[PDB]
């Protein structure tokens, strides 16, 4: 352990010198293994520091091309090919053309088109091989067993190296890169950069799709875990900015930010209370909902479209999508959606012993409301079940619980004004729906 | 003529090779090996960019212009800017036009040539060294 | 043959060493196999004049 | 005995001339590439260090042609103990010899 | 068994083998009654064996760089840290702007 | 216009080299664009001794 | 007027975004697990 | 007793020795570290990075730079999916003849060029190759800053009143063409030497390329690029006159 | 059918910088790019 | 050479010698019952 700790790996912030932002952007469109790993690991060491500011407003490019990186490497994963070391080469008027031509074809008989090519590769899914047969749901606490489980087996292959296996070294890269964009978001300036770039959205979905559909090629279930962190928190610092490019992309992040609650064993509400201590990434999830949903322009049609029920191959995929979750096995989504928003709401441990912890939580509470209620007043006719009905009498009796909330408050730290009037609008709109519904 | 300055370019741009085409030059400068216009080929390329690099490194303390090479290769300004930029881009020209020199370092122990040992350990290089077996059933 | 290995690669690991199998890398065919990793290495090394 | 016989190389692109330049240059200039390259002429400095690389000058000496080693393949981290785990390092020069199927079949008969 | 006694024969019964083969490559020089082909094969092999730690020397260097290159530090330090934070009211009042 | 003095035959290349000795000795203080003034300096590998 | 608005972001935007450190970022499991004990442990 | 033994003291022997040398060598490395905080250049295990050159210098205290500026000025970086899109479904190059000519007794400064340019290109913005241009000319701040907007808006003008090659808008191509000819006369000023120069040129040939013509004729006199491009810009003005 | 009998290096050619292709060339390299090495192996036979 | 790591084996020489592998099948194989070692296989009476 000495020894580990005394060894010369690579440097630390205090040895680097000066960090020249265009030199590691160009490491990293070079197509140099060294150079590649030597640039991810300076950007590393210099984004996971305090006191260093990676400014992107005055040299943009480098997302593009850690973003361009990683799309090709998640395409060489998906298909099982591996870039480096090919073995390959890697190198490569009218009137004289007749005249000479002319002059071939007389030489043979004595002796007896445009190119096209796209930049990035076709996105990830519409590949002939990546085609969903199962959505893997696992939940948190389950990925966490796995995690535990995987490290303490006798025959474990948690250090393999990156020299010794290829798959390796690619999912490492992979996972520096993402590891770089989660540090680098923390900055206004960042974060308003990295909400309208292109490469990283299509960088996102196609990371979101191998995650979620197809996980198969990673060598680990802690990458797995680390990748959906990552990817929630990243949607955290952006998602007040956010355009949404496809449906597909609407559903994948609703899968993603209803995994991280604890699901119970329909009629009922279908998640528990996931305490306090177990975890606070649940926290971004609801932040992400309440941003994005506040865009009723594509992301809202979308949201809408999905809940409520290449643009053939999208159709498709959409419909195999949805038919693959909810197997009058309709709205499953919404039940589950708003099942997971209601369990974020620390009612019971509050509502338990009380100032101290709802100042600790009005955040939460706030964007928890702020979601239940755009999609009671907004997104709410091909139902056959009284949906608010079966979240009014679901034997957690959440409305007792928003009224009790609403008299501690009154009995009682700039939020609170707003939470006292959502609490109150929820179950009287929440009621009003009931009897609609029942009509 | 003989070489008659350093000539220093930076270690990413180890693929560039004169009298070859690498698939860097082509995925960034798409325009000259699509068979769409006839005066883009990559003979007409490999022309331009091999007089851009040959008349740099003639003087590597001047900065390389692209007014002289629109004036002195025939073509449209357009693609001419691209070219100079992509290859002042990669280094290949320009890289040493204000060039610095460096002071002097103070070396303290193990930062230096000459500063490997025999008993030093072998963290890596994979050959080890056993101890001869010396007893007699052995010997 | 499994647990063999498993327990010569967790001792290996707990003493902090790392590196190149030995019994692999005093033989030739490792470089008649590894032709394209050994060249661009060797290039990468002469023009830095590390070699 | 065993010869090790260097002048046999002679695939293709080298031959019995370039590797006798080979090996002498080496033996005259220690590692200075570029003297040894122009003592062999025709060919580059990295053809002559990939050549020096992949010449296997040690292979005859060596236990096998690639059974196996058996623990010996571990060398230098060999987890085994006469005295305490007699049962192990037997069992672990053993396993070379077996066929592994009649050794599933018989522990199948057994069961 | 032993291993690691055995281990140590194995490494010294190489090295003998090479000291042998060394000597025999000087004797097929240092008599005249061989012809030429012999004397040829004998002395080139002699420069090779005398190579043999040298080439050792040059495969470590290179495969010291190419274990180095295949390095990153999300492997060797799995505890590596980020840059979480809370919820705060920051991000609700935006939400309601 | 490259520097080289005029008419130089492939014979007298190590001589325009050592010229290059009187040319900064003829003060003057080479730039790192001189040959052999080279910031960057070789780092000679473990198994070379001196 | 257009630059104080963009102040006004800027201090904002530093006071949300800023990032919690050696305190309440309490981690969970898989991110404080010692691979050495576990090592160990099965050897 | 060797330190190359497997047996339970020499493998903990070497591990203690292994572990003593790591520990002075992280000692130099801080000293390193210490050295270069106090503004003394110390030399590092690690090298010193890049040297100065592009690129900068490397073994400061610690900075995070953007880029280093080459020739006072700083990198183009352009759109990649822009320039897939004009390079894929291109089909034409529709070239402008361009000449700039500024007086001193008239706007302050005073500048000639001749140039061409191609009018189906979406990618370059005239104001920046105008900035690059002035810069080569190694104009002053204030000066280049100041006359900029006149330089584009002559060049702007240009491109606008470029219609094109009637016969090629108009479909005629006719293989030969016909047979209007034109008398196409030079006079060209690069260095201490004039060209003169008058040869017959037809235009309704599709075929004729001016810039073949041009190096031909510079090849058979031993002529530099500057006649080259001087007589392929003027071949391609006169006709577009005519 | 013409000019075939003329001696070449009489031939026109342009007027260009000479070739700089045989040119050495050094590498400016990052920081971390090559490893820390220690321990001189022997590079010469043991004595038996 | 069948026997590929067992040739370096220690041995001591001319006297007094000892056998890992038969004291190790002998060890193993007086374990389990002799009825299902004579259905395992033919080789024993």
């Amino acid at each position: 352990e000495k020894i580990d700790s005394n060894k010369p790996i690579f440097l630390f912030a205090p040895e680097l010198g000066a960090i020249n932002l265009h030199a590691l952007s160009m490491s990293l469109q070079s197509k140099n293994l060294g150079e590649i790993n030597t640039a991810l690991n300076t950007l590393l060491v210099t984004s996971a520091d305090s006191n260093l500011k990676i400014s992107l407003v005055k040299y943009p490019e480098l997302l593009d091309s850690l973003a361009i990186l990683g799309m090709n490497l998640l395409s060489n994963l998906s298909q099982n090919v591996v870039p480096y070391h090919r073995n390959t080469s890697d190198y490569y008027t009218q009137h004289d053309k007749m005249v000479d031509k002319i002059f071939e074809k007389v030489n043979n008989n004595a002796t007896l088109a445009v190119k096209q090519w796209d930049l990035l590769p076709e996105p990830i899914r519409f590949l002939p091989n990546q085609f969903p047969l199962k959505i893997h749901r696992t939940p948190y606490l389950t990925s966490l067993k796995k995690i535990k489980d995987e490290i303490d087996d006798p025959f474990t292959k948690i250090n393999t190296r990156g020299a010794e296996d290829p798959k390796v070294l690619i999912n490492d890269q992979l996972s520096t890169i993402s590891m770089i964009l989660r540090n680098i978001s923390f900055s206004d300036n960042n974060s308003r950069i990295m909400s309208r770039n292109f490469y990283l959205k299509r960088f996102i979905s196609d990371l979101l799709w191998l995650v979620l559909i197809h996980p198969e090629n990673f060598t680990c279930n802690r990458k797995i875990l680390n990748f959906k962190k990552d990817l929630v928190i990243v949607l955290s610092n952006i998602s007040h900015l956010l355009e949404i490019a496809s449906s597909i992309d609407c559903l994948l992040i609703l899968i993603l930010v209803i995994s991280f609650g604890q699901p119970k064993l329909s009629e009922s509400l279908t998640f528990n209370e996931f305490q306090l201590q177990w975890g606070k990434y649940q926290t971004f999830g609801v932040d992400i909902l309440a941003k994005l949903f506040s865009l009723e322009k594509p992301n809202l049609n979308y949201f809408k479209s999905i809940l409520l029920n290449n643009n053939h191959k999208d159709k498709k995929l959409l419909r195999r999508l949805l038919n693959l979750y909810n197997d009058n096995n309709r709205h499953n989504l919404l039940n589950d959606v708003v099942s997971f928003l209601f369990s974020a709401i620390p009612l019971q441990q509050v509502l338990s012993q009380p100032s101290l912890l709802i100042d600790q939580f009005s955040p939460v509470i706030s964007q928890s409301l702020t979601s239940i209620l755009v999609i009671v007043q907004k997104i709410l006719f091909n139902f056959n079940k009284n949906l608010p009905f079966v979240w009014l009498s679901s034997e957690e009796n959440i409305g007792s619980g928003l009224l009790k909330l609403s008299e501690i408050i009154l009995n009682i730290k700039v939020l609170l004004p707003s939470i006292n009037i959502s609490c109150v609008q929820l179950i009287k709109c929440l009621v009003e729906k009931s009897i609609c519904f029942e009509n | 003529i003989p070489q008659a300055h350093e000539i220093v370019i930076p270690s990413y741009s180890k693929w560039f090779n004169l009298e070859k085409i690498h698939s860097i030059e082509v995925q960034s400068l798409p325009e000259f090996f699509t068979n769409r216009i006839p005066s883009k080929t990559p003979e007409v390329y490999m022309r331009y960019r091999n007089f851009m690099v040959n008349s740099y490194r003639l003087n590597p303390n001047e900065y390389f212009s692209v007014t002289t090479a629109r004036r002195n290769v025939s073509g449209d300004a357009a693609a001419l800017f691209r070219l100079h930029k992509f290859l002042t881009k990669w280094g290949l020209i320009n890289y040493q036009v204000d060039s610095k020199l460096l002071p002097k370092n103070i070396e303290p122990p193990l930062t230096s040539q000459y500063s490997t040992r025999h008993d030093a350990p072998r963290g890596l290089f994979p050959f080890e060294s056993y101890k001869p077996s010396v007893q007699l059933p052995d010997m | 043959n499994e647990c063999i290995a498993s327990t010569s690669n967790a001792l290996k690991v707990l003493s902090g060493d790392e590196g190149y199998n030995e019994d692999m890398v005093r033989r030739a065919n490792f470089y008649k196999e590894n032709e394209a990793m050994l060249r661009e290495n060797i290039e990468v090394i002469l023009s830095n004049g590390r070699m | 005995l065993k010869k090790v016989k260097i002048l046999e190389q002679i695939d293709e692109n080298w031959s019995k001339e370039d590797l006798q330049k080979l090996l002498k240059g080496i033996q005259e200039f220690g590692a200075d590439w570029y003297k040894v390259a122009k003592n062999v002429g025709n060919k580059s400095p990295e053809q002559c260090i990939l050549r020096f690389l992949q010449l296997p000058i040690e292979d005859k000496f060596l236990y096998g042609d690639g059974n196996g080693l058996g623990p010996l393949k571990y060398a230098p981290h060999l987890p085994f103990s006469k005295s305490e785990n007699p049962v192990l390092s037997t069992i672990a020069f053993l396993v070379g010899l077996v066929n592994p199927k009649t050794v599933q079949s018989m522990t199948q008969r057994a069961i | 068994i032993d291993t690691h006694t055995a281990t140590d024969i194995y490494q010294t019964l190489i090295a003998l083998n090479l000291d042998t083969t060394v000597n025999d490559c000087l004797d097929k020089l240092l008599n005249d009654e061989c012809t030429e082909s012999t004397r040829e094969n004998a002395l080139y092999d002699y420069y090779a064996l005398q190579l043999l730690p040298l080439q050792k020397a040059v495969r470590g260097h290179v495969l010291q760089f190419e274990w180095h290159q295949n390095s990153l530090l999300t492997n060797t330090h799995p505890n590596f840290l980020s840059k979480i934070r809370n919820i705060n009211v920051q991000d609700a009042l935006l939400t309601n702007q | 216009k490259a520097g080289i003095p005029i008419g130089l035959k492939r014979s007298q290349l190590d001589e325009f080299k050592n010229k290059y000795l009187k040319d900064v000795l003829a003060k003057r203080v080479p730039n790192p664009n001189f040959l052999g003034n080279c910031n960057i300096k070789d780092f000679k590998p473990p198994y070379i001794y001196s | 007027a257009q630059q104080q608005l963009n102040k006004q972001r800027q201090d904002f935007e530093r006071v949300r975004l800023r990032p919690e450190q050696l305190s309440n970022i309490i981690h969970d499991e898989s991110d404080t697990i010692s691979f050495r004990s576990n090592l160990l442990k099965n050897f | 007793f060797s330190i190359y033994g497997f047996s339970n003291k020499e493998y903990i022997s070497r591990l203690w020795h292994t572990l003593k040398y790591y520990q002075d060598l992280k000692n130099t490395r801080m000293k390193s570290i210490t050295s270069t905080s106090q503004k003394i250049p110390s030399a590092s295990i690690w090298g010193n990075g890049y040297s100065g050159y592009g690129n900068g210098i490397t073994n400061t205290t610690t900075r995070v730079i953007p880029q280093v500026e080459v020739g006072n000025r700083k990198h183009y970086l352009e759109d990649k999916l822009k320039v897939y899109k004009q390079a894929m479904n291109e089909t034409s190059e529709q070239l402008v003849p361009i000449r700039l000519e500024f007086d001193q007794d008239r706007d302050r400064f005073f500048l000639r060029d001749t140039l061409l340019w191609n009018k189906n290109d979406k990618l370059i913005k005239i104001e920046d190759f105008v900035d690059d241009m002035l810069r080569d000319y190694r104009f002053e701040d204030a000066t280049r800053e100041q006359h900029i907007d006149t330089i584009c808006q002559s060049i702007q003008e240009q491109i606008q009143e470029f219609q094109g090659n009637p016969y090629i808008e108009l479909n005629q191509d006719r293989l030969g063409g016909d047979d209007l000819r034109i008398r196409i006369k030079l006079d060209i000023v690069v260095g201490q030497n004039q060209l003169i120069d008058q040869f017959e040129w037809d235009i309704s040939n599709s075929d004729n390329c001016p810039e073949e013509f041009a190096e031909s004729m510079c090849q058979e006199l031993e002529l530099p690029g500057e006649f080259v491009t001087a007589i392929a810009h003027s071949i391609r003005e006169q006709v577009h006159m005519y």
